[PDB]
RNA sequence: AUUUGACCUCAAAUCAGGUAGGACUACGCGCUGAACUCAAUAAGCGCAGGAAAAGAAAAUAACCAUGAUUCCCUCAGUAACGGUGAAGCGGGAAAAGCUCAAAUUUGAAAUCUGGCAACAUUUCUUUUGUUGUCCGAGUUGUAAUUUCAA
RNA sequence: AUUGGAUAUGCCAUAUAAAGCGCUUUCGAAGAGUCGAGUUGUUUGCAGCUCUAAAUGGGUGGUCAUCUAA
């Protein structure tokens, strides 16, 4: 099943490369230690290690 | 945009008919409920007495009538107001007591005067509350004999002192706390 | 003194002790809700900025810790309210 | 008329009847709440109206 | 009662458990439709304290709206227009991401007998409550138009009242 | 291509087994073993609540007895319902707790393993809410609790509690502090 | 192997029963909004009713304290802002209070829509219900008790 | 010909119950991307966005007084 999903997503990207291009969406002391301090938020823990491409694509383009 | 008042006599007549219709509908009981005696909340009007919205739970309990049946017999209840002085307490208490003394309750189901009712109820008549309970004003002091210690007492000399004490209250308030 | 001016200005009457109003109570900590707050605390953990405060406090840089806590929350009273709570958690963890 | 009375006899005492036989006062009245379900009250309110109903009183002048 | 635990957990939105669940759920609603039926509410404690009962007549719809006017008010208006036979009772935030905020809207079927015979919700069947979400009579609607009690919260000026005797 | 509903059906599963799962959720997909689960349900089959027909038969029987000539035994059954079970844990009246492993909103059961451990109540995570539903004559039961049984069943009730201890607490006892998934 | 039965999700039906649209718009509630303070106006868009909205204080006050909302006189053309422009108090018109979530009925889902059969009742053969039986909803919480005035 | 509410009168109901009041030797659950802060926009109020609470706590007014939001 997992291989089938990977193949389906790869085919989806292949067709989208030509047929569904049409994206174009517009139609008319404080230091590095502190930088680490605000570097931890609700999005910093959303670890993306080893995530599948069919999820990473929408996660990057949306989240 | 202009607001004209050509319906002022018409509004006055309509209100009178509405009062008349209200009286006809609920004739057994007075058309106005009992209201407590209440003092306005400002230095300009604290010398007067007017009609408050309703009585409080403490006044209701002191009078001996429960907050549940009080609405039924026609005693409005205010859950926000509180009594900060007994003078207002027994004042509103005696208003309720005279109300209850002059009050007659028709027995329900017309079978017997179960506990709190009236045996003879043929003397029913619609009368306004103001006649039985005429709200009064603050008692105007009558003539009193000359007081000797008051005579020696100057007057505004004191108001000057407690004023100066009030204005510089923080001044000595600092003085004690900083030296202690 | 029954006087119009002064620190006890106004009329003098017999003062009555008011009965307790239940809406004055809100903000009290019931034992049952305190227990439930303990359970969710141990089952949920702490927010990312809390973890940074743990690191800051365990490093004993309290000035920066309170400064960033105030920056995160917005008010000094909330920042202090946090600090005492997470230090209180600190000795419990220790 | 004879057909419609015949149809009303056929559908007498039934939950659903043809829309022609049903009443037509207004669309709003048809969609409104019926008096039975406007008079529906919780048991809490039933107890309140059982024990503390609007009493019948009067004042002696 | 477990709703106390559900409520106290909902307070901590930066917790590891809440963050993982929110991301997975928000991802799931993404390939779900913009507006879709939710057979059971995702926050039963929030739904119950907002007025939702698990009886025939109450409807839960999930809506996603992009960020960047009040999103909660817009969500209510869109769901109300999409389900035209339903009265919008209330709504509540469930999830968010970088660009999409997710809301669940509680609706009531005024035509259902389980609603028409319930005295605790019968008020919504009256015609005065048609499209409350559009007239601004919901919780977020009232808050958005500034209806409140206090000094903090027009026609009396633009008119010059001329009495009979003057 | 498969419909979008079944695509999302498979995609949700793969992600749930793919992402880094916090321990509070990771403790759920580790459940009770087979034979213990069968013995659990064998015991609960005896103490399933009476059906609606049985309740009605009892009610009419006692009603006619009172009407004609005239109080029953102590009921023995499993306790269901999330709030009722949580109350029993609070009052320590429950002896065994069973939690379905696949509750749709997981926050409804995420706090239970911590709560039973705080009260020292033997708890276990069993497979599927449907099986609990058939036990209590329902479609769905998010949690079951055994608080009282008959005297002859006390002996094997202690035995299964020991068995679930061995296979759920003596075994594992680390997934609640292990970063699951991934 | 694989057959059998559950639960979850999602479909399809000229399935059974319902509901939404459109029109009027003087008054009512919102969104939006110019130009010559103009004006939160006109225009545009959405949505109701016989009234609408608001409404039982996360309210005023600094008093011997007031006590839901709405409207009128007054405050007052005052405070305030840079010509705009209140509100508290006071006097009246009218008055009415309440309902949920948050706690176990656990010796018993006591709750509810629908199907079927009778019994009825009607502004009415056109309306609205009652009981019995079945299925379903529902323990991811329907009933009763509680809403801080407690 | 309708009704609206009461009065007199008849018949059913089922109270083995429910409710009000004084005491506590008791506990008293109370609404979260919500309050709040920074920033931009509209005429304090509202909205967008960064961030994000507490449980005698929170809001409002000058330690006190008054309210108990989401």
């Amino acid at each position: 099943l997992e291989a089938d999903l990977d193949s389906m997503y790869s085919d989806y990207t292949k067709r989208k490369a030509e047929s569904d291009v049409k994206y174009r969406v517009k139609k008319a002391r404080k230091s590095k230690a502190d930088l680490i301090d605000e570097g931890y938020n609700r999005w910093s823990f959303q670890s993306k290690e080893g995530l599948p491409d069919w999820f990473l694509d929408e996660e990057t383009t949306v989240n | 945009y202009v607001k004209t008042w050509f319906n002022q006599p018409g509004r006055k007549l309509r209100r009178r008919q509405a009062r008349q219709t209200k009286a006809a509908k609920i004739a057994p009981r007075p058309v106005e409920a009992i209201r407590p005696a209440v003092k306005p909340p400002t230095i300009r009007y604290n010398m007067k007495v007017r009609a408050g919205r309703g009585f409080t739970l403490e006044e209701l309990k002191a009078a001996g009538v429960s907050r549940r049946v009080a609405s039924t017999i026609g005693i409005p209840v205010d859950h926000r107001r509180r009594n900060r002085s007994e003078e207002s307490l027994q004042r509103n208490v005696e208003r309720i007591k005279v109300y209850l003394a002059h009050l007659i309750v028709f027995p329900r189901k017309a079978g017997q005067p179960k506990k709190g009712d009236a045996t003879d109820v043929s003397g029913a008549e619609q009368t306004d509350v103001a006649a039985v309970l005429p709200i009064t004003q603050e008692a105007v002091e009558e003539a009193k004999p000359i007081t000797e210690e008051a005579k020696n007492f100057n007057a505004f000399s004191t108001l000057s002192n407690e004023r100066a004490y009030a204005r510089y209250a923080g001044a000595r308030a600092a003085f004690q706390k900083k030296r202690a | 003194p029954g006087l119009v001016v002064g620190l006890n200005k106004g009329k003098t009457l017999t003062k009555r002790q008011l009965p307790e109003r239940p809406s004055r109570r809100k903000g009290h900590l019931s034992k049952r809700t305190a227990f439930v707050r303990s359970i969710v605390r141990e089952v949920a953990g702490f927010a990312p900025y809390e973890r940074r405060v743990m690191e800051l406090i365990r490093n004993s840089q309290d000035k920066r810790a309170r400064k960033l806590a105030k920056k995160r929350l917005g008010t000094l009273k909330r920042a202090k309210g946090k600090i005492e709570e997470l230090t209180s958690v600190i000795q419990s963890s220790r | 008329e004879s057909n419609r009375l015949a149809a009303r006899e056929a559908y007498k005492n039934k939950k659903y009847i043809p829309l022609d036989l049903r009443q037509k006062k207004t669309r709003a009245i048809r969609r409104a709440l019926t008096p039975y379900e406007q008079s529906r009250k919780t048991l809490k309110q039933i107890k309140k109206e059982r024990y503390f109903p609007l009493r019948k009183y009067a004042l002696k002048a | 009662g477990a709703y106390k635990y559900l409520e106290e957990l909902a307070k901590k939105k930066q917790s590891d458990v809440n963050l993982f669940l929110s991301r997975v759920r928000a991802w799931e609603y993404r390939q779900m439709n913009v507006i879709h039926r939710a057979s059971r509410p995702s926050r039963p404690d929030k739904a119950r304290r907002l007025g939702y009962k698990a009886k025939q007549g109450y409807v839960i719809y999930r809506i996603r709206v992009r960020r960047g006017r009040s999103a909660r008010c817009t969500a209510e208006e869109r769901v109300g227009r999409y389900c035209s036979n339903l009265r919008v009772l209330n709504s509540y935030w469930v999830n968010q991401d970088a660009t999409y905020k997710f809301f669940e809207v509680i609706l009531v079927d005024p035509s259902h007998k389980a609603i028409r015979r319930d005295p605790r919700i019968n008020w919504i069947v009256n015609p005065v409550h048609k499209h409350r979400e559009s007239r601004g009579l919901t919780s977020i609607g009232k808050k958005s138009r500034g209806i409140g009690k206090g000094h903090r919260f027009w026609l009396r000026h633009n008119t010059l009242s001329l009495r009979r005797y003057r | 291509k498969w419909p979008e509903y079944i695509r999302l059906q498979r995609r949700r599963k793969i992600l749930n087994l793919r992402l880094k799962v916090p321990p509070a959720i990771a403790q759920f997909q580790k459940t009770l073993d087979k034979n213990t689960a069968t013995q659990v349900f064998k015991l609960l089959n005896k103490y399933r609540p009476e059906t609606a027909a049985e309740k009605k038969q009892r009610l009419v029987a006692e009603a006619e007895a009172v009407a004609n000539g005239k109080v029953s035994k102590k009921p023995y059954n499993v306790k269901y319902g999330l709030n009722h079970v949580v109350a029993l844990i609070e009052a320590k009246k429950a002896k065994l707790v069973l939690i379905a492993s696949d509750v749709d909103p997981i926050e409804l059961v995420v706090f239970l393993p911590a709560l039973c451990k705080k009260m020292g109540v033997p708890y276990a995570i069993v497979k599927n809410k449907a099986r609990l539903g058939t036990v209590i004559h329902q479609k769905t039961a998010a949690v079951l609790a055994v608080t009282e049984v008959r005297e002859e069943d006390k002996n094997e009730l202690a035995s299964i509690v020991s068995a679930v201890d061995a296979n759920f607490s003596a075994k594992y006892d680390e997934s609640r502090r292990k970063w699951g998934g991934g």
